[PDB]
């Protein structure tokens, strides 16, 4: 009797619910309204953490991971989002690896640290990168900063540095992301008042990238000097991070 | 017996099911298996078939359900009893997601289950606020996420209650 | 009287139709179920014998065409090859012809026969044997092996070992495979307890291959050995096969 | 008249028809050309047709259907007699694809029908199996296969043949 | 309810069963799944199972049982329609052995077994020679083997069918 | 009417035995008699065609292929071979593979036609020979010989020659001949009145063998006069055997 009680108030509807089939199938079916929409999160926050329906949003008002279905700016962002076909998006950042000229804010991130073609071969060793910096254009003036890691092997990890002062990844873009970067860990930093996500290699089909015709087209192209001096100071800005492993 | 309501409860996802318990005497080995293809989005309703495995019950017990991650499908194991060294999540009624890499399992029993609702306040009238997992399949892991959901009318749900009442 | 009859009994049934339309038009679409849902055949089989609908299943059972809307096998891949946009598909394999990297299994082959560009050279001036590939490995771990034609002008031929002892080609896929090899004959075979199909011509828009450049890539891959040893092995056992025209 | 049958028959289907026949003297000409695109998947219920042909006769006939590939889509020419010279598709029932280039045709009469449908062991019973052809147009080839296509409850099929017997 | 009697036929041995069927429209789908773990000698009463299969179904069929090693037990597939393309033993009532390799597979339809039956002068009347497959695991084979069995006495079988034959 | 009969004449007893659960056990398991307890074979035969409780018969009556279970000799033998522990059994010829003296039979053979150490290695390469010579003298006085395979790559074959003019193998005996001998097909032959098996390779936990310390042990042995010549008789009469691929 002591052990018993507890509590037993179910009993009275799974009777019922035997006798109403009916109302079983409604009943479990009714129960679609999430109790909690949004729940706040620190950083650094590994992004891994997030399943494929969650928004990330970092402000002043603070940093949480919300429920897409409810949340008004995923809403707005879901019509131009709607399509959503993988295959051709994950064949999509595959071909356009081949031609990288019009996206500019990528090349000049190295042009303006190293523009020798050892470094353009470093940064194409390594495509997950730019696949990371494809998926967050779509879904759009972010800045990338390429910095060697020192808690690993020789290789570089990438900083996705947010012009905004308010920041929200919609659902579909952050799945995207991390299915994209399957190797590489994602975690989002602050940064003297810049929010930042750091991506970098934790433990495919790609084609073979030849580092000498880039390099080649590279001279060619003629880059915004703004956008140049921007990334120096940027650089400048992020040399002291040392985000943690 | 307990397939028939068990298939009847997922008829509205789509979530496969595979196909005897005696109430007096309730076997300590698996009771049901639930499959979830790889693309799809389904919902489980734990705490609700959790409940309904201790009511199909005449002898106390623990009923427990354990997730698992086969490296091409999701796996949902039925249990009346949580079997030795079973894993249990470790999450907050706020702090709910869990990724299972290939093989690796997680599951979740009715009393840790009500450690969990107690501890974050959540309303613990009958069908107010019920647990479920929601599941995403991109493989190679499985993401779960072990969310409290409540009914969209809750006056419905009262009603519904004394309709039970009334029949008794 | 006697050239009559023979057989008349159709005639209440027409007359009936002609007074009933609403009948005519249930018993006509009523004639659905197919009383022939497989059938046997003999190998070596020529696989444009199929239609779009059949598919090819071989087996110690024996060797079968079948109707792939009532075949189970057809049916559990149906989901997974739901999309069936042949447009997407002409341009994917194309486009896929530009980069092979990622199939190790199609080059390891070249590399293990005979390493040199000539021979590279040689494989890529007939892109549609690629095409097969790629059709077959879609809908999964088949091994390419390329002979000599000695009953054709001086071009080369396409073995496609399949792994198990069981084979089943789905419908869409074999649809799939003689559209992107038309201009190519494909026929099944059996050798040494093997399945094969082997791609010949017979009797496009393609982009221009690069011998050079995928034979510079060549020597950057690292293969697998035991593949290229098992390749070594196989062009062992197929050097007797001797294919009829 | 046959035209608005014909129409009647292919409706369910998408086959584009071509729109007089006289049942004493029934002429040697081309009665119906079927059309059908690139792309297309339909089936033409071929046996129905030739024994409906048959039935508007009141002289003696062999009815014959031509399917042609135009190189843009497929042409059904529909007749009362085989034209001198006019293909029959050597097929039997278990055996019974033909592809078609483009410009190149093949074609079945109601009688080469017959020999095809008793020697295979087919049930003659009416509207019990009924030759169609399953046509796809995959360019620049037209894809045919004659199958034997019954009906999915025939105990349906048999309460209709006595209605047919009914009224006579 | 086929597989309570598919579990009842089967009791006697160790072959583990899987656990519905319209009588008036049966499904091409697979029916039932019986398993034999490695070691095991256990004998699965095939002629029986096919002839339920028959008497089941209110519709003409022809039931059909695939065999098949999975490289680790053996599987048997049930089935109320023979599929396009499945196997089936070439197998004489005296020569009646069947090896398997991993994943290979046989089987054997009921209209086949008739054939078999009549050719080898084998005893048609009800339950005097019925076939049954006895099959050995020896990883990484199966061995299958297609035998006519009897019953040890006879005047007991024709006893059992008067009981039939009276309640009707 | 025409198509359902035929013959309807089960459909008394299956109403019945649904209705009598208790009846439709005892009938099933009543259906235990074989009808057919031994079928005759030819020779060449291949003993991979035989199961598990199959026992051969040869001799001047004839070949049988036999159900073990209802023959007179198997079952003589079956309180004899009535352990029939395979992990023990495995384990048995992987040890006395070890130790090779009392095993005059077998090295008498290499010493009769080669006594060389390299024609004792190239017999040691091959273990599942002896395996076969070890499970045929358990269930006893047969002869072996090794002859070269001239349809295979370099490697030997042995024939177990048979003493009497009457032959049977036993279900348990032959079983473990063929488990133990997985990747050899050993096939029965007649060649000048003798019954022969050929065990050779068609397409493993072993210990190393020292050829040399054996070929030392060799020396020491004091092998039986008539037991050589009989072989040097043997190999005689078999050298122009030639058994069938
Ligand atoms: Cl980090
Ligand atoms: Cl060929
Ligand atoms: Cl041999
Ligand atoms: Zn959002
Ligand atoms: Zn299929
Ligand atoms: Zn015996």
């Amino acid at each position: 009797a002591i052990a018993d009680v507890g509590t037993d108030r179910y009993a009275p509807y799974f009777a019922y619910a035997a006798a109403q089939p009916s109302d079983e199938v409604t009943t479990v079916r009714g129960l679609s309204n999430p109790l909690i929409k949004t729940a706040p999160v620190t950083l650094p926050f590994d992004l891994g953490q997030a399943v494929a329906d969650n928004c990330l949003s970092l402000s002043g008002m603070g940093y949480y991971l919300g429920l897409g279905g409810c949340c008004p700016t995923c809403a707005a962002a879901e019509p131009r989002l709607g399509r959503s076909d993988r295959a051709a998006l994950v064949l999509a950042y595959v071909q356009q690896l081949n031609s990288i000229y019009e996206y500019r804010v990528f090349l000049a991130s190295v042009a303006a640290r190293d523009p020798s073609e050892r470094a353009l071969e470093e940064v194409l060793a390594h495509p997950e990168l730019f696949f990371a910096y494809y998926v967050l254009r779509d879904g759009r003036d972010v800045r990338v900063l390429f910095f060697e890691d020192p808690d690993a092997q020789g290789a570089l990890m990438m900083y996705v540095v947010f012009p905004e002062k308010s920041v929200h990844v919609h659902h579909r873009v952050l799945d995207r992301l991390l299915g994209a970067c399957a190797g590489h860990r994602i975690v989002a930093h602050v940064w003297q008042t810049m929010f930042v996500l750091v991506v970098r290699k934790k433990g495919d089909d790609v084609p073979a990238v030849s580092a000498s015709d880039i390099y080649c087209k590279m001279r060619d192209i003629s880059f915004d000097g703004e956008l140049l001096l921007e990334y120096k100071r940027l650089y400048a800005a992020f040399e002291d991070f040392r985000p943690p492993r | 017996t307990l397939v028939q309501r068990l298939k009847l409860i997922l008829s509205g996802g789509n979530l496969r099911c595979s196909d005897a318990c005696d109430p007096e005497r309730p076997p300590t080995r698996c009771v049901f298996q639930v499959h979830g293809q790889d693309g799809s989005n389904d919902t489980f309703p734990l705490e609700y078939v959790l409940r309904l495995m201790r009511s199909w019950a005449h002898v106390p017990c623990d009923p427990y359900v354990r997730v698992q991650n086969t490296g091409v499908s999701v796996l949902f194991q039925g249990f009346f009893f949580r079997p030795a060294d079973a894993p249990l999540a470790a999450i907050t009624a706020e702090h709910n997601n869990v990724i299972l890499a290939s093989t690796h399992s997680t599951g979740m029993s009715l009393s840790a289950l009500d450690d969990i609702k107690r501890a974050g306040g959540v309303d613990t009238r009958p069908l107010r606020a019920m647990m479920s997992v929601s599941c995403f399949v991109r493989m190679p892991r499985v993401q779960l996420s072990f969310r409290f959901m409540g009914p969209d009318d809750a006056s419905q749900t009262q009603r519904l209650l004394d309709r039970a009442e009334m029949r008794q």
